[PDB]
């Protein structure tokens, strides 16, 4: 799991997925490869009901609130 | 090609951006979009259905989309792929989201049924009717799952 204090809050599935995840409580879409806003972290895979990150050279992973 | 999708205390914009990118459409956003959504899918969800879904999230918020035909490259050909949509102000209790086969039936002759069930579910709760013969319903799943009974009911019966 990630160590990241930063909540998923909806994850979208398909050919062409996103994440929405929260930091702030702010809440920002992500697509695959792009980078966290917040931390250098990279969405590396959006699978059905989780996320993960690429964050300081490791695999960590997101999971819905 | 299908649609999943897990939503839980969801900024309505970052939503409406997130289907945006799943379905790779222009979404253009009115002034004052706010609000929170909810949703599972219970089952996969191909194209028009995930879009169906979206228009009616967005309706229970009290929010329409207007598809609009614009033409990028002045060539007189405006091809599906790239119609835009502008959005505007117009346990039991989960918000859920399911696709019913009917194998037996013509899915328009269970409507007069399901038309009572919404009447008395109350507001939130929405009967699509797919050409396919398949019945997509969104809703409070205790509802959700008293709607697969009854269609499945009469299918089988
Ligand atoms: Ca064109
Ligand atoms: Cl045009």
């Amino acid at each position: 799991e990630t160590r990241l204090n930063v909540v998923l809050r909806g994850i979208a599935f398909g050919a062409r997925p996103g994440a929405v995840i929260e930091e702030g409580g702010k809440q920002q879409v992500y697509l695959q490869g792009e980078r966290l806003d917040s931390h250098n972290a990279v969405i590396e895979e959006i699978n059905r009901d989780h996320v993960m990150l690429r964050y300081q050279g490791k695999i960590e992973r997101l999971s819905l609130a | 090609a299908t649609f999943t999708a897990n939503f839980k205390d969801t900024d309505l914009k970052s939503f409406i951006e997130t289907v945006g990118a799943n379905l790779n459409k222009t979404i253009i956003m009115g002034p004052g979009v706010q609000g929170k959504v909810s949703i599972r899918t219970m089952t996969p969800l191909n194209e028009r259905q995930y879009y169906q879904l979206f228009l009616n999230l967005l309706e229970a918020q009290g929010y329409a989309v207007v598809p609009m035909y614009i033409d990028t490259n002045n060539d007189g050909y405006i091809e599906g792929d790239e119609l835009v949509l502008k959005v505007v102000k117009s346990a039991g209790d989960e918000m859920v989201t399911k696709v019913v086969p009917v194998r037996n039936v013509s899915v328009r002759e269970l409507a007069p049924i399901l038309r009572q069930m919404i009447d008395s579910a109350g507001s939130g709760n929405v009967v699509n009717y797919d050409p396919s013969n398949v019945i997509m319903l969104t809703g409070r799943a205790s509802v959700v799952e008293r709607l697969t009974e009854v269609i499945q009911r009469v299918d089988h019966a």
